[PDB]
């Protein structure tokens, strides 16, 4: 139910009920998505010398 | 028109709350001249600075 | 939901625990009316009698 | 009296027997027909209990004595 | 109807006969097209009877013509209903089948003298097993497999008894008698009574003679008529949707029945034998079935792919009938709203909507309405009743003045969960409270939902008005301080009502009249702070109960003379002369019922929040942004905080210091640095505010309602006005890492989004840890009424002698729980004194009232003899004067009212919030050590040579100030009996070596110890010099390891150096980490140190589960001189001798870890010998019963005092005499050797047999102590047992004992229904004993 620091950007930490499922309903963020495989992705802008 | 209880603010910490109502204090600061602006029905190029 | 031109004091006993108060021209205005729509029905039956 | 009783408990001494006493008094007054002793002042059945036990006028002992000259009078109408 | 007892026995054979109606054979239920049911089936008429009456099923007999005649054409019964639920029926079985409670739970392996696996080695016919050896080479239960068992064939034939089945076992308990078997057992028992054939064998000798006393046969653990549930529990009803719906076990019956056709059927036709023995599976698998489904394998199935609920389900768990039905249930004239607050009210009066309570009383509105006659009949008032007219709003009106009603809320934390009130109705739909019981109930007005309850009865008509008005209780029973605190905005405005500032106007002024003192405020002359003269008038009761007057001025405010309109004349002015915040207002509530009574509190609490929110409004409280300020010492600070963090960056990467030592060093200068910013900010909010009055510029108290709330403590507090301000504090990770950096900026200039992110562990973390903690305590308040539910106090005064001594708990630190505050409440156990010697103030019992504990504070009195719980010794419960005042009300008990459930309630509430050297004394003091061994240095000074003692800290008197723990080894600057300076460090030694100091004088040789024989010599590499370092035990050689390695301490000749004072000679015994540094010959004198060796809800759940820990620090069974035993195979033990007893004992004692006394030291019994926590057990049986309690009550109240909750110790008392229920006996004579039993059930029968009846002719008993998952499990009662835990093992170990029930218990006189032996009923089930005496 802990919030790993893989969850940044991937899964929302703060959008979660108060009952009994607390650590189990989470939502995905802004402008996550889906791979080809499966795994999640989200994206960041590239820095080329500054 | 709604009064409630001032003394929630500090043991939730919700300083967001306080920093909220100033904001629609301004927000009807603008729309109140605009009103007096035109039921008493001025001009166009006087409003358009505005 | 709606704007509401809110203040903040102790008023007498009835903002006592989190509890919050109106006044009739929020009414009145109608800011704060839902409407809702339930559903009825009945059947029809054959019995053994 | 209306709100409280705990002048009342010095009159026993004991709680429960508090409940006891004005269960056997208002009962009476319900099925019976009997008068009451301290006047009404508009008020049902089971709070004119307290005000008599307040004024001391029902007491655990004393409420046998009126069932006890009764129920002494009671079987000489037969026999 | 009425009953005495209740009773269980074993059911015959014969005896499920008598009951049954009739025989079912066909497993037909209802006939498809016509919905009647059929012949013989499960729903047969000529069984069970009817559905309608006087109608029968073939329609012959009509008209009551045919009255007492069965319908013989169909077979329905003719006679009156409600029969449906009360016959049974009967199933004859074509073989004898086992059953399943007696198979796997086993109660005949145990009875048969063979394991379970053996005698399932039968029940699926893949072994057979014999009966009886008539040819004496085969024997009785002889396992033999299938072709062995026709080897016997060829063998003999005829002249031995082997079976194979379910019918062999019925042969097996035919052929065995259990006289000549427990005749037997007795003979066996005494010749050979080691601890495992012991204990194995009485539980035989407990069950074979409970056989012969029950009077019942053991054949009668096989089933072979089975009964079958009536046919309305198990219903067939046609539902809404047209459809049919059964309950689980009308198809189970379907099973057993078809199976049992298909044997009966089988065997006339007479199939070969592995046919047969398949078919004896199917009915031992569907006999299970009707039991138990989920217990002997896969369970069977319905359609649902889910499992079929069996007959044991119905009993077992929370899902049953229990804890679902027949504890709690559904109760009708009942409703619930949403709750809200009205101030307008009193304090017993709370609100009733409209349209709520006219359903709720709607049989109370028909009487009235029969009986006035305005309605002429039932159903005309039901036609009325939508009418409305305006005399039903009357009459109801006239119904509801006081008719008192219960308010709840689920979940029920304490006694306060429920109380009652009179009802206001007003036109809404909510229900109305005052606001003052919201802390009651810890509800929030929120969306809760609050139920209502109307007593019908005329005694609970008055039970309302006498136990549970809300003004008969405002003293919460966990703690005598009222819990009608003013709460969270009460506090407020009266603290504005009261304060000083030289800013308003009219100052100086005098006012005549408090009257008069408000006219000044009203019309608006001069606020309410500002210091002007009154005229106060006070009464007091200082003649005997009597009021005199006195009048005078005193220098105060104006707005403090408003407040004395509303004290009642009984209390003096200097309780309202102050700052007059939180901790004063509830403090002058305790003051008022101490003194007035009861009837001014109620008003006097009444009037606080009628003056508290008007004058709130008037005064007017905000918040705005720069009303809470950034002060200016933080973030120069701060660039300063990043003046030295900036530093530690380039000095770890040089690699000078470490990685963890660093994580040490900005945790020192940020951690304390949330303290370094704390004296900017407060400094800049208590004098910022600046209002001059005639001179240059004043200071006062801050005008921003900001501190004004904070140092009251409603919400906010000297922590959560710094978060407001600067950062907040400190952050960590729950995987284990706290952070470097935590936050540095504030609320006003925002967060970073790393310092956002990682500050959500802060609340995901706890916010899952609310609702675990909530389900872990109430699993916890319910163990805790169980073992305690017993406790009625039976007897007023007992009359016992000495009990525990009360002794104040300060110790460590300042003072923590007064002598007084802990005494008071309780009785004297004894006649105790004054320190004025002989002077007694009590003839051996008084109540120790705050009256008397003045009399206690002005001598110097800290030791006082407290007549506990412990020594109370009536029969079944506890005595008035042995449990003293009942805190909820303030007097001694009366006798009746229930103990065991108000002290297992307030320990289980505030459990939600649960789970979140140098010696230098404080001041001087004289040096007062008991029970001491001590010798002069060669320094001089005070040496420690005794583990028992300790420091304490002594006033001028004689009364414990500090006190700390000192171990052995010690060095001290200073001597007892003497006087020391303040703010000194009176103890100096080194703690990380436990030395090996020396009381002895003399010279020291290298003997006994031989290098390359006993130790090696590792020599100091820098000096030279050392000596035969002692070496470890295995890491040592092996070839001297025998040898204990003996510094023998010589003298002038070379002889032993003795003990000063004895003959024993001083040698020590040392194993390993015993390195000497002097050498050869180099004398020691006294105190030379020879060698050194260096070096949560949870803790609550498990002290009254009696949990044993994982390394007992164990003590000495006996005292007298020590040694060690074998050379370790596996584990080291101890040769310890008594005095003059029997000094055989050894036992294993694991060596590894460190000891305390060695080979050759002497000590007295009962004293700490290996390290760690100790167990309980073994406090009980080395010390007695009253150092356990007090270990105890001593732990768990810390627990609680550490997160500032306070609870009287008499709760927590109770609960370890009901932890103490049983006894194992020690002796004999009239009873068991050995076994458990009722310990209060001893002193019964040793005031019988060991009083004038006999000599001695009885036993003496040990004691024993037991957790709460089974001290409620071997109890007198059963059904209570049966009541919450493991349901198949307590029915069916009392089910073989022919056990009965004396309805001792209350819980079972719940499930009766009759009245409770307790509070009310007390008086009345005293009456109904007697007549049993004489009937
Ligand atoms: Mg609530
Ligand atoms: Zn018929
Ligand atoms: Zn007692």
């Amino acid at each position: 139910r802990d919030v790993h620091p893989t969850h940044y950007g991937r899964v929302c930490p703060i959008e979660t009920p108060e009952g009994p499922n607390i650590g189990l309903i989470n939502s995905l963020s802004v402008y996550a998505q889906t791979n080809e495989y499966g795994f999640l992705e989200t994206p960041y802008r590239k820095v080329t010398d500054g | 028109d709604i009064v409630l209880n001032p003394l929630g603010v500090p043991s939730r910490m919700n300083i967001g709350q306080i920093l909220e109502t100033h904001l629609g204090m301004a927000a009807k600061g603008i729309g109140d001249k605009i009103n007096a602006m035109l039921k008493q029905q001025q001009e166009v190029a006087k409003l358009r600075e505005f | 939901g709606q704007n509401m031109r809110v203040a903040f004091m102790p008023w007498n006993g009835y903002n006592f625990e989190d509890s919050i108060l109106v006044s009739e021209r929020v009414v009145q205005e109608d800011r704060f009316t839902t409407i809702h729509i339930q559903e009825l029905a009945c059947v029809s039956r054959d019995t053994k009698l | 009296a209306r709100v409280t009783v705990q002048d009342a408990v010095e009159k026993i001494g004991n709680r429960f027997d508090l409940v006891l006493v004005a269960a056997r008094r208002a009962r009476q007054m319900q099925v019976g027909g009997k008068d009451p002793l301290v006047p009404e002042e508009n008020d049902k059945t089971t709070v004119i209990a307290l005000r008599e036990i307040e004024e001391g006028l029902i007491n655990n002992q004393i409420l046998d004595v009126r069932e006890r000259q009764e129920q002494q009078e009671q079987e000489a109408a037969e026999l | 109807e009425e009953f005495d007892a209740i009773k269980i026995a074993l059911a015959s054979p014969d005896m499920i006969r008598s009951w049954s109606f009739g025989e079912v054979k066909k497993p037909e239920t209802i006939n498809y097209r016509t919905f009647k049911p059929e012949r013989d089936g499960l729903f047969c008429a000529r069984i069970f009877g009817p559905v309608k009456d006087y109608e029968c099923l073939c329609g012959k007999y009509k008209r009551l013509k045919h009255r007492g005649v069965i319908c013989e054409k169909c077979g329905v019964e003719v006679t009156q209903t409600k029969v449906r639920r009360e016959r049974m029926g009967h199933i004859e079985l074509a073989s004898p089948t086992a059953h399943i409670w007696f198979l796997k739970s086993s109660r005949i392996g145990l009875l048969l003298d063979m394991p379970l696996r053996d005698i399932e080695r039968v029940l699926y016919f893949e072994s057979y097993v014999v009966i009886e050896g008539g040819m004496t080479n085969l024997e009785r239960q002889q396992i033999l497999t299938e072709e062995q068992y026709l080897d016997a064939l060829e063998e003999f034939g005829d002249e031995f008894d082997a079976k194979m089945g379910a019918e062999a076992i019925q042969a097996l308990l035919k052929s065995m008698d259990l006289e000549q078997e427990c005749e037997q057992l007795r003979e066996e028992l005494n010749e050979t009574n080691s601890e495992t054939k012991r204990k194995k064998l009485t539980k035989r000798i407990k069950l074979l003679e409970a056989f012969v006393q029950s009077g019942n046969k053991p054949e009668w653990m096989i089933l072979t008529v089975l009964p079958v549930l009536p046919p309305d529990l198990r219903p067939l009803v046609p539902l809404d949707g047209g459809r049919f719906a059964t309950s689980d076990l009308n198809d189970l019956y379907r099973r057993v029945i078809n199976r049992n056709n298909r044997l009966k059927r089988l065997l006339d036709l007479a199939a070969p034998d592995i046919i047969v023995r398949n078919e004896k599976r199917m009915l031992q698998e569907a006999v299970d079935a009707l039991l138990d489904n989920g217990r002997r394998g896969r369970a069977i199935t319905g359609s649902n792919k889910r499992p079929l609920k069996s007959l044991a389900d119905m009993i077992k768990g929370k899902q049953g009938r229990f804890r679902q039905n027949l504890l709690g249930k559904r109760v009708d004239y009942s409703g619930r709203s949403v709750i809200t607050v009205g101030p307008y009210l009193r304090l017993h009066q709370c609100g009733l909507p409209k349209k709520m309570a006219l359903e709720l009383f709607k049989p109370f509105i028909y009487g009235k309405l029969e009986l006035r006659g305005l309605a002429t009949t039932i159903k005309a008032a039901k036609k009325m009743v939508e009418r409305e007219e305006a005399v039903v709003w009357d009459i109801l009106d006239e119904v509801i003045r006081e008719h008192p009603v219960l308010l709840n809320r689920a979940p029920t934390l304490h006694r306060l969960g429920i109380q009652a009130f009179e009802p206001v109705l007003i036109e809404g739909k909510a229900i109305q409270l005052h606001p003052l019981v919201c802390a009651a109930y810890n509800a929030d007005f929120d969306g809760d939902q609050m139920a209502v309850h109307v007593p019908l009865t005329l005694e609970a008509q008055l039970e309302a008005r006498a136990l549970m008005m809300s003004t008969n209780n405002i003293l919460s029973p966990a703690n005598g301080e009222p819990i009608i605190v003013p709460s969270q905005d009460v506090v407020l405005g009266l603290y504005y009502m009261t304060r000083d500032c030289v800013n308003a106007k009219g100052e100086g002024m005098v006012l005549t009249g408090p009257k008069e003192a408000e006219r000044l405020y009203r019309s608006g002359l001069a606020s309410l702070h500002a210091r002007v003269k009154v005229r106060i008038t006070e009464y007091e009761k200082d003649a005997n109960g009597e009021l005199v007057a006195k009048t005078s001025l005193k220098d105060t405010t104006v707005g403090r003379a408003i407040l004395w309109m509303i004290v009642p004349k009984g209390l003096p002015y200097s309780i309202v002369n102050q700052a007059l915040g939180k901790k004063a207002i509830s403090k002058m509530l305790n003051t008022c019922y101490r003194i007035l009574g009861l009837k001014p509190t109620v008003i006097f609490a009444d009037q606080i929040m009628y003056t508290g929110f008007a004058y709130a409004a008037r005064s007017g409280a905000s918040v705005g942004i720069d009303d809470m300020v950034i002060p200016e010492k933080k973030h120069e600070i701060i660039s300063e905080a990043e003046a030295e963090v900036a530093e530690i960056q380039e000095q770890f990467q040089s690699g000078l210091v470490t990685a963890g030592e660093r994580y040490n060093k900005v945790i020192d200068i940020w951690a304390a640095a949330n303290d370094r910013v704390s004296k900017a900010m407060m400094d800049n909010l208590q004098t910022e505010t600046v209002i001059n009055r005639d001179g240059q510029e004043e200071k006062q108290v801050s005008f921003n309602s900001i501190y004004m709330m904070a140092d009251s403590g409603a919400r906010g507090s000297a922590a959560q006005i710094r978060q407001l301000a600067g950062m907040r504090g400190l952050m960590a990770k729950p995987d284990g890492s706290i952070i470097e950096t935590p936050i540095t900026a504030n609320f006003r200039e925002g967060l970073n989004v790393l310092q956002y992110f990682i500050s959500t562990h802060g609340a995901r973390k706890g916010l899952a840890d609310t609702a675990l903690k909530t389900a872990n305590s109430g699993y916890l308040t319910r163990r805790l009424v169980d073992v305690a539910q017993d406790l009625v106090v039976t007897e007023d005064d007992c009359g016992t002698h000495e009990g525990i001594m009360m002794t104040p708990v300060i110790e460590g630190g300042d003072v923590k729980e007064p002598l007084r505050d802990r005494v008071l409440g309780r009785v004297t156990a004894e006649d105790v004194l004054k320190p004025g010697t002989a002077d007694i103030l009590v003839p051996r019992n008084t109540l120790l009232h705050e009256q008397w504990c003045d009399l206690l504070e002005e001598n110097s009195v800290d030791a006082v003899k407290v007549r506990s719980v412990v020594s109370c010794d009536t029969d079944f419960g506890v005595c008035a004067h042995c449990y003293g005042r009942d805190l909820a009300r303030g007097h001694i008990i009366n006798k009746g009212e229930a103990i065991g459930v108000i002290a297992a309630q307030s320990i289980g509430e505030p459990g939600t919030q649960l789970t979140m050297s140098s010696i230098q004394v404080k001041n001087k003091g004289s040096i007062k050590l008991s029970n001491v061994k001590s010798v002069v240095n060669s320094s001089g000074k005070l040496v420690i040579t005794s583990r028992n003692t300790e420091l304490k800290l002594i006033d001028e008197f004689g009364r414990t100030k500090e006190s700390y723990k000192v171990p052995y080894g010690a060095v001290l600057a200073k001597g007892d009996g003497e006087q020391v300076a303040g703010g000194e460090t009176v103890a100096n030694w080194d703690p990380h070596t436990m030395p090996v100091i020396t009381e002895v004088s003399g010279f020291v040789r290298f003997t006994d110890m031989i290098d390359g024989q006993t130790i090696t010599r590792q020599t100091d590499e820098l000096t030279g010099l050392s000596s035969l370092v002692v070496l470890d035990s295995a890491e040592r050689t092996a070839g001297g390891k025998d040898l204990r390695p003996a510094l023998k301490i010589v003298d002038a000749q070379g002889n032993d150096v003795l003990i000063p004072g004895t003959d024993m000679p001083a040698q020590y015994f040392l194993p390993g980490k015993a390195i000497v540094q002097l050498e050869d010959g180099v004398q020691i004198s006294s105190g030379d140190t020879l060698a050194r060796i260096p070096q949560g809800l949870p803790r609550v759940a498990d002290l009254f589960e009696a949990r044993r820990p994982k390394e007992p620090a164990i003590l000495a069974e006996i005292s007298g001189i020590v040694s060690f035993g074998k050379e370790t195979k596996g584990k080291r033990r101890l040769v310890i001798t008594p005095v003059d007893g029997s000094d055989p004992y050894e036992e294993m004692i694991p060596k590894w870890r460190q000891l305390n006394v060695f080979e050759g030291e002497r000590v007295e019994r009962g004293d700490v010998i290996s390290d760690g926590p100790e167990a309980p057990h073994d406090i009980l049986r080395l010390r007695g019963v009253h150092a356990v309690t007090r270990y105890i009550v001593n732990e768990v109240q810390d627990v609680y005092r550490l997160q500032g909750v306070k609870i009287n110790d008499k709760h927590i008392e109770v609960i370890v005499r009901q932890m103490l229920r049983k006894a194992t006996i020690v002796n004999a004579g009239s009873s068991d050797f050995l076994e458990g039993e009722q310990v209060e059930y001893s002193r019964v029968k040793i005031a019988n047999r060991e009083l004038e009846a006999n000599g001695k002719v009885g036993a003496t008993y040990s004691r024993d102590l037991l957790g709460i998952t089974k001290a409620s499990l071997a109890t007198e009662s059963f059904i209570s047992a049966a009541s919450f835990q493991e349901t198949t093992r307590v029915l069916t170990e009392a089910a073989v004992a022919g056990k009965r029930d004396e309805l001792r218990g209350l819980k079972e006189n719940v499930i009766v229904g009759r009245l409770i032996p307790a509070g009310t009923g007390y008086a009345y089930h005293q009456d109904r004993m007697r007549r049993r005496a004489a009937g």
